[PDB]
């Protein structure tokens, strides 16, 4: 275990266990999904409740008018990163009076989260992120991991049993780009459902949706607000 | 085995934060319930001696007229978080001239979440998490509200919640008794009924703290008498 | 980094600071040193360790230090470590003199240096100083006083005490042969050569194997002096040339 | 501006005009110069408007924290002392503050005068503002620690009025507060126009 | 040497009625004896029920405005709601006070609706001293506009008059009059007059014309 | 304007100050006290600028008290004067200089009565009698005239009485009442205020 | 600067460096305290009267302000630091505020200091518990205690240090409205409690008390043997005359 | 800068259908000395925005340095994003204001010319941070001699063509030469259109001195 | 980017010993031998400079270094550590002179440098100096000879040796010479005590010597060296 406790220690295999371990934090978090048409970026996520008397965890957060995110992993780290993301955006508007290009914001998360992975005593951020935004280059869905690495996606999903969702998304990609909103959201809700135990599915209590697009500023939907999307579902493969 | 305080386990969880969640299980038990007519908080002081002033033991405190908070775990640690909260509510009032919601307050406290570390840190920096669990009960523009927060920095709202050693049991009972339509009167009774169960000692009016906050009345810490009145119906 | 840090300022399961205790050990191996309190004076006597036929020794003493004008002290332990704690002692004295324009109260100069050693054991990750000191002096509050300090940042005032080698055999001895309330600088110097002759693997305790210094009042100004070679032996012979006379009574 | 406060048998009286100027221009006559610090402490406004409001508001913040930390209301001396301390740091930088901190301690009625100059003193009566000298006049000729409540009200209210008369920078409406052991009460608030058609009407 | 300030003129006025708030300002931006632009209104929308007007040194009004905007966004992310007209006013006060020893040479007037739905107006001095009013004007024409409002909207100096509430209609014309009269005497006022009306329905704008001289 | 006077006797020290807190053209306080209790046998008479007096005085005060709690015994009036002098002189060339003039009257159960005078510049001098303020100009000559190294406290209170009457005569500042106090082997004893029958 | 984290949580949720500090307190000279109504008392046990020593220079009893004082048990050096820090805070609470220091306030301050030192890099906790005494000026007389954890409570009476558990078991069986209902008997229960574990000699004790308005008073070994006889024989008027 | 040294006089800017034009003489004055007669006081900030500066030439070179790096930086990303005219104008206002607030101003008054999205951009920026948009801009003496002409024209025909505009600029650059004692009849003209930013070499204007012969009469 | 170790690398063992210091001395006891003699009328320093590996240019570097116009040094142990202390002593020597205007008293220079050496036995991240020095000086008539080792402790010697066979080199002098020895006399008994271990052909480039009389300190040239070598001069 001499190579497991410090991110400054490379293993004889050219790996950094601390980083890998942090990645594990993402997998634990409940699954979330992201996908975009050619005019909308959509975030979908499954919320968990500690006990039955507690509310479901937030999974989608508003960054700026053209950006929102879904989280998986340490909540405290999500808030740190979210606030960094929010700050960076406020600065852009202040100085340039224009929204921060989503890809540029992603590069900043990349640089910011890389630093601690290389310094003694520091730890990787323990959170993954799906980023949905819309700039003058259209809709975007990015992914960021505890390792300062990030990805530009057509669609994606992280979290527990997100492997199913990924699989479902990989099958209907070609469809996405031309989908109209409600259809795009359905594909999302549908993919999320893939990550669940057959004996249960999407409730207006455990689903959260985030939408941003040429026609709409990032908006979140959580309870009754989720119904309109849940209606017109699909059998749900038995 | 000696590692940094910010090390992850192969499971993707910070050892320290996990080890303090553990510390909470050694604290006294406290219960909070949320009713449309108000919120109440109850905790067993867990007196360890006759020679100890039962009053010099406050596990329930006022954050602000519209917000009360109950704690459990390493109480010495909670001192700090409690103050940051009171100070926060006042900075908000100073700046915006309006009261702070119960959610924002809880959140403010939660940001000191994983604010611990060694290298690359200031001198007056925490070296470990706080071994505390908290329950913020109060009333604001959104009606009465109860929030729970543990050392991971995570916090959420609850209709009813229990923290401390008897937490598991207590919460089971709370699930059996809660009604989305019950009352602050019913609520307080349940709290004591359940608290009475889980306590290892016989429920005295001098070994428990009870307080409420309702849409009208500002935070109130039940008196030794007002306890007699409710305990009367064991 | 975490791997090489020995944690010199941490608690042990017992609830003790091991680095302090190990410093003590080093002390209980250093040149014996003690001081007794009289009513007309106070003294210090130490086991001159720099004993060797090649040293040129050009100092007033080897283990006797002048701090205040009303104070002096002696050490047991790491000499370099000692030169550091004394230098700081002199500075604390003067800072007080500057600020108040009056000699610093004896005990106060001690609590001062103690707060510093105490610190080296609570924070910093540094090793404590390997030194224990004997303080003797006079101040318009308690006149003559004798003090002792440990590398733990601990201290106490003693009517009589010892530090260093066999700093146990020396205590008990004085602990019974000490005139609690009836001591003269002479009856003091008495136990001095008597106890040093004992706890000191030396036969006929030579004049060199020892260093003596006494502090006394004298028409105002305090006086601090270290006995000259001869002046020493007077008490050397006096001890023995009275001891054989003590067995003619048994 | 004209403010004043005096304490008698029934507590402490606090009155003030409501005029704010910018040079000779009357910028407002609806200024609340009696700052409702806490329901148990009152402060006045003289000198710089923002300077008094800001710091005393800060004081309100500090008093509230104090109460939450000691389950006791802060003493008048303590409060006024906080304000004095906060302000002394900036002595020489231009803050302009003339205020009277009033309340009821575990020592009885309390009244302190605090400056941006560094002053901080307890006293029976105090007048602050450009029109103060005038108010002193009528107030001094009429002040008795034994005045009856309704008598004290007339005096204070009169003093401020007389000042609004001579001092060009004092006027508007006349505000009056009464500090009682439980809390303070907002006695009256009368225009000067009215008060005139009474003192002589 | 070098002054970090300039006077750009322009006045700002606001009135609060039972269920509406009005915020008006000329649109001229000048410096010296010149005109930078004839189209520069000092009214800006902060929320759906809160409008602010800033006059004085344009450099500061611009910076101040952008600071307020950002801080509202922060408040929203932080408390999940928009800032009430009253909290915005409380905040603006502290923002102005942070520059107590290097003031924002600015006279701001906030016009909007309080949580109770009624109209509200808050006036500030450059360092944050403020209060709420029925109506108030700041800026160059400041002393020109006020007097007429004390009389017309406050029924001051008038014996036996009908204290009828400020009908939004009567208000809108009072605003246009004082600004038209001011445009006659204050070289700084002129060009145009933009009004922003805040009601339960939202914020509506109207631009009346003024002397270009 | 503030006045301070102190007369040292053979076994005590008598000191007095006015009780007016002036501001502009009015007396804002009728009963103001210029003296500060440092020890049981020490007083610090302080006058000067609006905030500097209290702030500094109390600072030297609490620091003398702290000395008591830390060592058990109090500081000798002679040691306190050099203390206060050290601080004032150390702040002189700082960012926070204190503009205060003062008198330090104390009794040492070994050295006897002592009266110290101090410049806002922090110049320290011991003296049999001394004064501060404009009053000093009109009264120091009197003391030189009637002071004897043996004057008894009955005499002293009379010599003071003279200086005080002089101010009611020549000085143009109101100054109606004067706090008075004595210090001997038995501590700090008050005294009735020397007052003058003016409305 | 040294930033290592000295006090950290363990697998089951323990803070060993604190528990160890608490151990050092245990290895300290017992110390008891009782809260009366006119005079609160405190006595320091195992005073190891080495005689060659010097009473004054080692009394585990100290005054912080003119209305408060304290006793401690544990690492001697640490206590000093904490003592003189509370002393300072006492005078500074008078410069910021004008009123004096409260009973609780100062205790809370000390607890906060200790708690902090269990959560700051580079530092070790303070190895001492404290029995703080004082009457709440313009109110009742209070008694408080603090341990390294930083936690604090008000006690009717209590003991800390060597065998404090015993003396505690004892105290719990001797405290009553009647028991020590007068200053004469108040200072008694402590005397008994101390002795109820205190080595033989009496020259091992160093009691003292403070009056509900008067300064502090460190009893003389004389008034000691007296109150140590008024009960030395009183421990016979019911143990040697009814046994 | 506390004391401007080598400076450039007025700067003009007017917008037309599908573009904006800016003019600035090539003079760097040092007090009353026409010291540097051939320096460009115009800059191309990326393809859709250009800038003209009045004031301390050294500071202008500085801004030109920082702005150039900024454009380069952005181009490296080739992320399909790039500063617009309003953006550059916004940044400059923040910059000028920031420096003014540190009591160490960049002694320039600038005209930002741009074209993006079929719309014309023209912005003003002080050393104090006063900034605004308008159809015509004139700094220095140009604000007293040129702006009255420019407005005159626009109050009777809001829309000019690249040619009608260039005609006005030339007329103004002439009036400036006749009345501003620190001008030089040797300027440049920068134009921005969907095609980009173009800067025109050393130009001059026909000047008429026939009134000189009216001494006596 | 570098941080720094703030914990001390020297710490008491249970035996009460300061391990690193002992080990430092071990580096000393293993270094080229050095001898110092206080001739009650001056002092001499000499050491084994046996480099000259036929390619080594004996000149380019010295072991007997001048601190001030009247002070001098030699060591036994790690050469690089020495060099550091030489620069610090010379520096300490100037900081004294600027303030007092009087050359620094040899005892004082020793105390100051000893303090430094002591510093490196407690400060964090560092190891003690692996060296021992012999300082010689003529301050106020009387000649002085001192030695300070890794611990930062110093002593004044009438004469001594350090390095290899320092045990034998001492005992040898413990008798093979005594006080009252004049100048050139102490120099001979010094180069001799050196040879009492100097394995090889001890020439004028195998050694280096300096002397400190009450008229300044200096290093002797290969000439004056080649001379004394011939068992006289
Ligand atoms: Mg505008
Ligand atoms: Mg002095
Ligand atoms: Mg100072
Ligand atoms: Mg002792
Ligand atoms: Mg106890
Ligand atoms: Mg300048
Ligand atoms: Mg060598």
């Amino acid at each position: 275990n001499q190579y497991d406790n410090d991110v400054t220690v490379w293993s004889p295999q050219g790996r950094i266990h601390q980083i890998e371990y942090a990645m594990e934090a993402v997998k634990q978090g409940s699954a979330t999904v992201g996908l975009k048409s050619k005019t909308h970026a959509v975030l979908v996520a499954l919320k968990r409740a500690q006990s039955e008397l507690a509310a479901h965890q937030k999974k989608i957060l508003h960054v700026d008018n053209h950006i929102g995110i879904s989280i998986a992993g340490l909540t405290a780290d999500a808030r740190l990163l979210c606030n960094f993301m929010r700050q960076e955006c406020l600065d852009s508007r202040f100085v340039f009076d224009r929204p921060l290009p989503v890809s540029r914001l992603v590069s900043l998360i990349g640089s910011k989260t890389q630093i601690p992975t290389q310094r003694y005593g520091r730890r990787p951020y323990g959170v993954g992120l799906l980023i949905a935004g819309y700039d003058d280059m259209g809709p975007h869905i990015f992914q960021t991991c505890p390792s300062a690495n990030y990805f530009d996606c057509r669609a994606m999903s992280i979290g527990a049993r997100s492997q199913s969702a990924r699989t479902y998304l990989e099958r209907h990609m070609s469809e996405f780009m031309e989908c109209n909103l409600n259809e795009l959201v359905k594909h999302g809700l549908r993919a999320l459902r893939e990550t669940l135990p057959a004996e249960q599915d999407l409730t207006t209590k455990n689903v959260s949706i985030g939408i941003v697009g040429k026609d709409l500023e990032f908006t979140i939907y959580d309870d009754d607000d989720v119904s309109p999307f849940l209606e017109g579902l699909e059998e749900r493969p038995q | 085995y000696d590692r940094g305080v910010n090390t992850f386990s192969p499971e993707g969880r910070l050892f320290q934060v996990e080890y303090d969640i553990e510390a909470i299980k050694l604290g006294s038990t406290a219960i909070g319930i949320q009713t449309s007519e108000g919120v109440c908080l109850a905790v067993e002081k867990r007196i360890t001696s006759p020679l100890m002033e039962p009053s010099s033991i406050e596990k329930i405190v006022e954050i602000d007229a519209h917000i009360g908070c109950a704690m459990s775990g390493l109480i010495a640690d909670a001192k700090t978080l409690i103050d940051k909260a009171r100070v926060e509510t006042q900075n908000h009032w100073f700046t915006y001239n309006e009261t702070m919601t119960v959610e924002s307050v809880t959140q403010a406290v939660s940001n000191l979440a994983l604010q611990f570390g060694e290298e690359d840190a200031d001198p007056g920096a925490m070296s470990r998490p706080f071994g505390v669990a908290l329950l913020f009960g109060g009333v604001d523009e959104k009606g009465p509200q109860l929030f729970h927060m543990d050392p991971s920095g995570t916090f959420v709202q609850c209709d009813a919640r229990a923290i401390g050693s008897a937490s598991e049991g207590a919460q089971s009972s709370l699930q059996e008794l809660y009604h989305k339509s019950m009352t602050l009167k019913e609520a307080i009774k349940s709290s004591l009924i359940i608290l009475k169960q889980v306590m290892e000692e016989k429920l005295n009016a001098t070994n428990i703290e009870l307080a409420t906050v309702q849409p009208g009345q500002n935070f109130h810490m039940f008196t030794k008498e007002e306890l007699e009145e409710v305990i009367k119906d064991i | 980094s975490r791997r090489y840090d020995s944690r010199t300022t941490i608690f042990s399961p017992e609830g003790r600071l091991y680095q302090v205790e190990y410093a003590m050990e080093a002390i209980g191996h250093a040149g014996t040193c003690l001081g007794i309190l009289a009513n007309d004076g106070v003294l210090l006597a130490a086991e001159r360790r720099n004993i060797h036929k090649l040293l040129d020794e050009v100092f007033f003493s080897e283990k006797i230090y002048k701090l205040n004008e009303d104070m002096a002290c002696s050490v047991a332990g790491i000499t370099s470590d000692a030169n550091v704690l004394t230098n700081e002692l002199r500075l604390i004295a003067q800072r007080y003199l500057l600020q108040y324009q009056e000699p610093i109260p004896c005990e106060q100069l001690v609590t001062a240096l103690c707060d510093i050693k105490q610190a080296y054991t609570q924070f910093g990750g540094k090793r404590p100083f390997g030194v224990s000191l004997l303080y003797i002096g006079w101040d318009k509050h308690y006149g003559f006083q004798l003090y002792q300090s440990d590398p733990s940042g601990n201290y106490g005032g003693w009517k009589a005490t010892c530090i260093g080698n066999n700093s146990a055999a020396a205590v008990s001895m004085l602990k019974q042969d000490y005139k609690e309330g009836e001591m003269t600088l002479k009856s003091a110097l008495a136990l001095a050569i008597k106890v040093l002759n004992k706890t000191m693997d030396v036969s006929k305790l030579s004049a060199e194997k020892v260093e003596i210094a006494t502090l006394t009042r004298e028409n105002g100004k305090t006086v601090i002096r270290v006995l000259k070679q001869k002046e020493v032996e007077q008490l050397i012979k006096k001890h023995e040339e009275e001891e054989a006379k003590a067995e003619r009574e048994k | 501006t004209t403010t004043l406060a005096f304490k008698f048998r029934h507590g402490v009286i606090v009155a003030a005009d409501s005029r704010a100027t910018a040079g000779a221009y009357i910028a407002s006559q609806t200024v609340k110069k009696v700052i409702e610090i806490n329901p148990y402490l009152l402060g006045t406004m003289a000198g710089g408007a923002a300077d008094c409001s800001f710091w005393e508001r800060l004081l309100a913040r500090q008093c509230r924290i104090y109460e939450l930390r000691n389950k006791e209301r802060i003493s008048v001396a303590a409060a006024s002392k906080l304000l004095a301390n906060m302000v002394y740091q900036y002595k020489g930088m231009g803050l302009s503050m003339g205020t009277m901190i009033c309340g009821w301690d575990k020592r009885g009625p309390g009244l302190y005068y605090v400056d941006s100059e560094g002053n901080r003193i307890s006293g029976a009566t105090f007048s602050v503002g450009s029109g103060s000298v005038y108010a002193y006049g009528v107030m001094d000729r009429g002040y008795s620690y034994d005045l009856e409540v309704e008598q004290a009200y007339d005096l204070a209210r009169r003093a401020i009025y007389q000042a609004t008369y001579r001092d060009a920078y004092s006027g508007g409406a006349v505000n009056l507060y009464h500090v009682r052991e439980d809390g303070w009460i907002r006695v009256s608030s009368d225009n000067v126009a009215d008060l005139h058609e009474k003192y002589s009407g | 040497r070098f002054s970090p300030y300039v006077f750009n003129g322009g006045t700002i006025l606001a009135i609060a009625g039972e269920d509406f708030a009005i915020v008006a300002s000329d649109t001229r931006l000048s410096e010296g004896f010149s005109i930078h632009t004839r189209d520069s209104p000092k009214c800006y929308k902060l929320t759906d029920k809160t409008v602010i007007g800033c006059s004085g040194f344009h450099g500061d009004c611009l910076t101040l405005t952008k600071i307020i905007e950002a801080r509202l966004k922060m408040y929203k992310h932080s408390n999940n709601k928009a800032m009430t007209t009253g909290a915005i006013a409380a905040m603006l006060s502290t923002i102005l006070y942070s520059r107590r020893f290097f003031p924002y040479y600015v006279y701001n007037i906030i016009g909007g609706l309080d949580e109770e739905g009624k109209g509200a107006v808050y006036s500030f001095d450059p360092v944050g001293s403020y209060q709420r009013d029925s109506f108030k004007a700041g800026g160059s024409a400041s002393a020109m506009l006020q007097p007429l409002l004390d009389n017309q909207v406050g029924f001051k100096n008038m014996q036996n008059v009908e204290h009828v509430p400020l009908s939004l209609d009567r208000a809108m014309r009072l605003v246009k009059d004082v600004f038209i009269s001011a445009a006659e005497r204050d070289v700084y006022t002129g060009d145009a007059l933009r009004i922003c009306i805040v009601t339960k329905e939202g914020i509506r704008e109207e631009t009346v014309s003024l002397r270009k001289d | 304007m503030e006045y301070l006077i102190g007369i040292q006797g053979p076994d005590y020290v008598l000191v007095a100050s006015d009780r007016v807190a002036a501001s502009n053209i009015v007396q804002m306080k009728d009963d103001h006290d210029k003296m500060f209790k440092m020890s049981e046998k020490i007083l610090l008479l302080c006058v000067g600028e609006a905030g500097d007096t209290v702030q500094f005085a109390e600072y030297i005060q609490k620091n003398v008290q702290l000395y008591k709690m830390r060592n058990g015994y109090e500081l000798s009036p002679t040691a306190a004067a050099n203390f206060t002098r050290r601080n004032l002189a150390d702040c002189l060339r700082s960012r926070t200089p204190y503009h205060v003039n003062l008198l330090l009257a104390g009794y040492d159960e070994h050295e006897g009565p002592a009266l110290y005078y101090m410049d806002y510049l922090a110049a320290l001098a011991k003296a049999p009698f001394a004064a501060h303020g404009y009053g000093a100009f009109l009264t120091l000559s009197i003391l030189d005239r009637y002071y004897t190294p043996t004057i008894s406290r009955e005499r002293a209170v009379e010599l003071l009485r003279k200086c005080l009457e002089e101010l009611q005569k020549r000085f143009i500042l109101n100054l109606p009442t004067f706090s008075v106090r004595i210090i001997d082997k038995n501590g700090i004893h008050d005294l009735d205020n020397i007052s003058f029958p003016k409305q | 600067s040294y930033d290592r984290a000295i006090t950290v949580f363990s697998p089951d949720g323990h803070l060993f460096q604190v528990e160890y500090a608490q151990e050092a307190v245990k290895k300290g000279s017992t110390a008891v305290g009782v809260r009366g109504r006119d005079i609160v008392v405190l006595g320091v046990e195992k005073k190891s009267v080495a005689k060659l020593q010097d009473e004054r220079t080692v009394r585990k009893i100290c005054a912080l302000d003119d209305n408060v004082c304290m006793a401690f048990a544990g690492l001697t050096a640490d206590a000093r630091i904490v003592i003189n820090r509370a002393r300072v805070e006492c005078q500074s609470h008078r410069l910021t505020v004008e009123d004096p220091v409260t009973v609780e306030y100062i205790t809370r301050y000390i607890a906060s200091l200790k708690q902090r030192y269990t959560q700051s890099n580079g530092r070790r906790p303070f190895g001492i518990s404290a029995l703080i005494v004082g009457f709440d000026f313009d109110g009742t007389p209070r008694l408080y205690q603090t341990d390294p954890s930083g936690t604090y409570h008000a006690w009717k009476a209590n003991a800390i240090g060597r065998g404090a558990k015993s003396v505690r078991e004892f105290l719990e069986k001797n405290y009553t409205d009647e028991a020590i209902e007068t200053d004469d008997l108040t200072i008694k229960l402590v005397i008994k409690a101390l002795l109820e574990v205190v080595q033989s000699g009496g020259k091992n004790i160093e009691l003292a008390v403070m009056r509900r308005d008067q300064s502090l008073k460190i009893l003389n070994p004389e008034e000691i043997e007296k109150y140590v006889a008024e009960i030395e024989k009183e421990k016979e008027e019911n143990e040697k005359k009814k046994q | 800068t506390q004391n401007p040294m080598v400076t450039g006089t007025s700067v003009l800017g007017v917008k037309f259908e599908g573009g904006v034009v800016i003019a600035a003489d090539m003079l760097g004055s040092y007090g009353s000395l026409a010291r540097f007669r051939n320096i460009s006081r115009i800059m191309r900030v990326n393809n859709s925005t250009m800038l003209g500066a009045s004031g301390d030439y050294a500071d202008f070179q500085y801004l030109k340095q920082v702005l150039g790096q900024m454009v380069i930086d952005e181009e490296l990303l080739g992320d399909g994003h790039s500063y617009s005219p309003r953006a550059i104008h916004s940044w400059l206002t923040r910059a000028m204001y920031s420096r003014r607030s540190k009591m160490n101003p960049l002694w320039n008054t600038m005209v930002i010319g741009g074209y993006a999205d079929g719309e014309s951009f023209l912005g003003y920026v002080d050393m104090l941070g006063v900034a605004y948009e308008a159809p015509s801009l004139a700094t220095g003496y140009g604000a007293y001699l040129a702006q009255p002409l420019l407005r005159e024209v626009l109050e009777k025909q809001p829309v000019l063509s690249q040619t009608e505009a260039r005609d006005l600029v030339e007329r103004c650059m002439r009036v400036l030469y006749y009345r501003d004692a620190r001008s030089y009849n040797r300027f440049q003209t920068a134009t921005v259109t969907e095609k980009g930013v173009e800067i025109e070499g050393p130009l001059s204007t026909e000047t008429n001195w026939d009134i000189a012969h009216m001494i006596s009469g | 980017a570098e941080r720094g170790y703030s914990f001390s690398l020297t710490t008491f063992s249970p035996s009460g010993k300061l391990v690193q210091i002992e080990y430092a001395l071990a580096a000393v006891a293993g270094g080229a031998p050095s001898v110092g003699i206080k001739a009650a009328n001056g002092v001499v320093l000499a050491t084994e400079k046996k480099q000259k590996s036929i390619l080594y240019d004996e000149r380019s570097v010295h072991k007997v270094e001048p601190i001030t116009k009247h002070i001098g040094l030699v060591y036994s142990g790690m050469g690089p550590d020495y060099r550091v202390l030489v620069h610090r002593a010379r520096k300490l020597a100037q900081q004294y002179y600027l303030v007092y205007q009087e050359p620094i008293p040899t005892a004082q220079l020793v105390q100051r440098v000893a303090s430094v050496m002591q510093e490196y036995t407690q400060s964090g991240g560092v190891r003690p100096f692996g060296v021992s020095l012999l300082i010689c000086g003529w301050n106020e008539g009387r000649p002085y000879l001192f030695q300070s080792d890794p611990s930062g402790a110093y002593f004044a010697w009438k004469a001594t040796a350090m390095g290899k066979n320092y045990v034998n080199g001492k005992t040898f002098l413990e008798k093979r010479y005594n006080e009252d020895l004049e100048l050139e006399d102490a120099i001979h008994t010094a180069i001799l005590t050196l040879k009492e271990s100097f394995e090889g052909q001890m020439t004028e480039d195998n050694i280096e010597v300096g002397i400190c009389n009450e008229a300044g300190f200096r290093r002797l040239t290969p000439t004056e060296v080649k001379d004394y070598l011939a068992a006289i001069a």
